[PDB]
């Protein structure tokens, strides 16, 4: 069984724009552990993107924090993009605030 | 089916030398060690090696170094021999190290002994004792006894050999030897041994019993500076013929 | 206490790619990641500062020592699943381990194994036999269980090592693990309500809604909780709004021993 | 990290006995006893992680987690038991702590006493004569020497298959002039009836 990923774009406080803040990527519930996250900025992959190491869960699928220091503005449209094997092209999940 | 094959059995070695024991198992297990045997103290690990591509110190590496040269052998090295490296040291291997209920399987021992100066090395002196007179009369069966004695390092085998075959049964041999000489630090040691045959099969004149002792002692490279002989490896028997009178 | 777990993974590839590692093993503490090892470092190394600061070297070398044998003793039994599978190609082999020490002092123990995601083996320290979820597994039940001797092992270890360490460990990060971040809850409209958490640790949080005093189980659509990078965990849960009739609809948040309530207007 | 096995203990054959083993460790993995005979290497006798009673032929181990304890019991003894157990309890990281050991000595079950002290034939090769007590029964214990110049070993016990027979036995030797057989063993106490044959 391959289990293919859930992806979740979402901000780490509260985000109010003009204010500092932090973009969370969170792809977990996946199998097997090969897969690829990046995170866009208006559709261009940012440059500095922090993520935590692969983690374990009880139902042996794996889940992974991407994250990234930004400011929210009303101009900009951010995005994450994972490629995996049980996916025929990358997958794309807007940040819907 | 061999098991853990580790050589040598014995050895002796001036202060300084260099040494390297080899150990193997055949039953294909993954964690290989090297204990040390003293007496009063419970064993003591040297160095382990968990797996073919790893090893480790133990309790007590101080002058010593191993490699796991593959996934069945398993070698000691002694730098510098000091007197206090002189132990009983034994090889062990188990499936796996981690696992709770692995137990050691052990190889035959090493024992090993360093000295300062190979002067105080000496082979033993054997002499087979024929049985009592009074003793068949009391009895009905015959002891005889075997001395091996003067010996340096306890590097020694007994063995008795009644028509040319070895035997053990009747045989009651010193489990430890005796120091000549309580008091000094490196006494000389003896060993005594009795046979015990049956009244009947010491009187036939055509039964020949042979008391042997095998010494491990020095080798062709150890230099020898004394006026006696000097002590290398040897076999020293006695003998003794049957009785009919 | 709250209820504390301790786990252990191990993870195995069959025929890893370029950047992939072979084996892999990570330590937890309920959800911190604590102890790491992987067949490229080979190397046992921490993964919470409080974990380093309390754990000597000694402990590090020892245990450095053991992964590079477990890991070659889980290629062992990767190779050996993967034939009687007859499969060909890359193949994952899971194991996990740990147990719980509940709030009232009760504890909890597991161990099982995976192939491909998926159970393989499930280890009863109570009638101490193995569960096959087939016959590749059926294999190995018998061989594990013919050496009884190594299933009492594993029992005292889940029993008493396991809970011992997690007590240890729980001193280790005491300021980390019994430390409470109450939540802060606020509802929002989007036509559906949603009761939105954040800014809380542990992790353990319940959320549901209400119906003038009657919970709607299957009309609720629960949220995940998720990390959001600071130590705490966000979530969220909503339900569609009726359009043809008025209701009292109210929130309900438990966490760490308090239980809120939003009434909506 | 600290175990304790006693010493050595003597009990006679064909009895019961029990070794025990205490122990305070740093976590428990498990609880082995190692068989050694004298001059050969340990092999594995018995493995105990969960509390009660295992019973291995005619040997069982039992533990007691919570008095952190391990006893080995040996029924109906033999004399091919007379080794040494050694004790071995697996710590919290998997390292195992070895206690010293205890040497188990068994007295042989003499039927028939006939303890007496024998003159052995000069051998013409040495210089040395040579007493042998022997026969005598298992109560009976062998004195070390009190002189300088004569050497008594420590007794010994001897089976002939053959007649399924058991004897114990201690040599003493000298070349001092002084030395004889009547002499030989007055530093330890022999039995009363001890049969002193007449010299030549
Ligand atoms: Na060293």
């Amino acid at each position: 069984i391959q289990r293919t990923p859930k992806i979740q774009v979402y901000s780490r406080h509260p985000a109010e724009n003009g204010k500092s803040n932090f973009l969370n990527c969170y792809v977990s519930g996946f199998h097997p552990s090969d897969i690829e996250v990046d995170l866009l900025k208006n559709g261009e992959r940012i440059e500095k993107v922090e993520h935590s190491d692969l983690s374990f869960s009880k139902d042996w699928s794996f889940y992974l924090l991407y994250y990234t220091e930004f400011t929210p503005t009303e101009k900009d449209e951010y995005a994450c993009r994972v490629n995996h094997v049980t996916l025929s092209q990358p997958k794309i999940v807007k940040w819907d605030r | 089916n061999a098991g853990v094959t580790q050589t040598p059995k014995f050895q002796v070695l001036k202060t300084g030398q260099s040494m390297t024991l080899q150990c193997a198992q055949d039953m294909n297990h993954n964690s290989m060690y090297w204990y040390r045997q003293d007496p009063g103290m419970g064993l003591r690990l040297i160095y382990y090696s968990a797996s073919e591509g790893t090893t480790d110190k133990g309790e007590v590496p101080n002058g010593y170094n191993v490699s796991r040269l593959n996934k069945r052998e398993f070698s000691l090295r002694l730098e510098s021999a000091a007197p206090s490296q002189t132990s009983v040291y034994f090889c062990a291997s188990s499936v796996w190290t981690g696992e709770g209920s692995g137990e050691l399987f052990f190889g035959e021992g090493s024992r090993l002994t360093v000295l300062e100066d190979l002067k105080n090395v000496f082979p033993p002196e054997v002499a087979v004792f024929e049985p009592s007179e009074a003793e068949i009369s009391h009895t009905q069966k015959a002891t005889l006894v075997c001395l091996a004695t003067g010996f340096y390092p306890d590097h020694v085998e007994l063995s008795w050999w009644v028509n040319g075959k070895e035997v053990h049964s009747g045989v009651c041999t010193d489990p430890q030897p005796l120091k000549e000489q309580p008091a000094l630090n490196d006494s000389r040691y003896a060993l005594s041994s009795r046979l015990r045959v049956s009244a009947t099969f010491w009187q036939n004149p055509r039964n020949h019993f042979r008391c042997q002792v095998q010494f491990y002692g020095l080798s062709e490279n150890d230099e020898w500076t004394q006026d006696r002989a000097k002590p290398v490896t040897q076999i020293v028997s006695a003998e003794a013929w049957g009785r009919a009178d | 206490m709250r209820t504390h777990s301790l786990r252990y993974f191990r993870l195995g590839v069959s025929d890893p790619i370029h950047g992939v590692p072979e084996f892999i093993s990570v330590g937890y503490v309920d959800s911190h990641p604590i102890t790491t090892y992987d067949s490229v470092t080979r190397q046992k190394e921490p993964r919470a500062p409080w974990m380093a600061e309390n754990l000597a070297p000694d402990h590090w070398e020892r245990y450095t020592q053991l992964l590079r044998g477990w890991q070659q003793m889980f290629k062992v039994e990767l190779k050996r699943l993967q034939r009687h599978y007859n499969h060909s190609g890359s193949h994952t082999y899971q194991r996990m381990i740990g147990c719980e020490l509940l709030e009232d002092g009760s504890t909890t123990g597991f161990l099982q194994y995976a192939y491909d995601g998926q159970d393989f083996l499930i280890f009863n320290k109570d009638t101490l036999s193995w569960l096959a979820v087939d016959n590749v597994a059926h294999t190995i039940k018998q061989a594990w269980e013919a050496n009884q001797h190594e299933l009492l092992y594993q029992k005292n270890w889940l029993e008493e090592e396991c809970i011992a360490w997690l007590k240890r460990f729980l001193e280790y990060g005491k300021d980390t693990l019994q430390r409470t971040e109450p939540p802060l809850v606020r509802v929002n409209r989007k036509t559906a309500l949603f009761c939105k958490a954040h800014g809380f640790y542990p992790p353990e949080i319940y959320m549901t809604w209400m119906k003038n005093g009657e919970e709607i189980v299957q009309e609720i659509d629960y949220g995940d909780i998720l990390p959001s990078g600071d130590g705490t965990y966000q979530a969220w849960a909503s339900i569609e709004l009726d359009p043809q009739s008025s209701n009292l609809y109210s929130c309900h948040v438990e966490h760490s021993g308090v239980h809120m309530v939003l009434q909506v207007p | 990290q600290n175990i304790d096995q006693p010493t050595e203990m003597t009990a006679t054959e064909g009895a019961i006995v029990q070794i025990n083993c205490t122990y305070q460790t740093s976590g428990f993995n498990g609880l082995f006893w190692y068989q050694q005979h004298a001059g050969e290497a340990p092999t594995f006798l018995s493995y105990n992680v969960l509390d009660g009673l295992e019973e291995k032929g005619r040997f069982s181990s039992f533990l007691s987690r919570s008095k952190g304890y391990s006893y080995l019991l040996l029924k109906e003894l033999q004399m091919k038991d007379s080794a040494s157990y050694l004790c071995a309890v697996k710590d919290s990281n998997y390292q195992l702590i070895w206690g010293a050991g205890t040497k188990l000595i068994i007295k042989p079950d003499i039927q028939n006493p006939d303890p007496a002290v024998y003159q052995l034939r000069d051998s013409k090769s040495s210089d040395k004569s040579v007493c042998l007590f022997t026969d005598f029964d298992s109560q009976t214990n062998v004195s070390q020497s009190k002189d300088s110049d004569v050497y008594i070993t420590d007794k010994c016990v001897l089976d002939m298959r053959s007649m399924d027979f058991k004897s114990n036995s201690a040599v003493a030797w000298s070349n001092k002039s002084d030395f004889a057989c009547a002499n030989a063993f007055n530093n330890s106490i022999i039995p009363e009836d001890t049969f002193f044959p007449s010299p030549e």
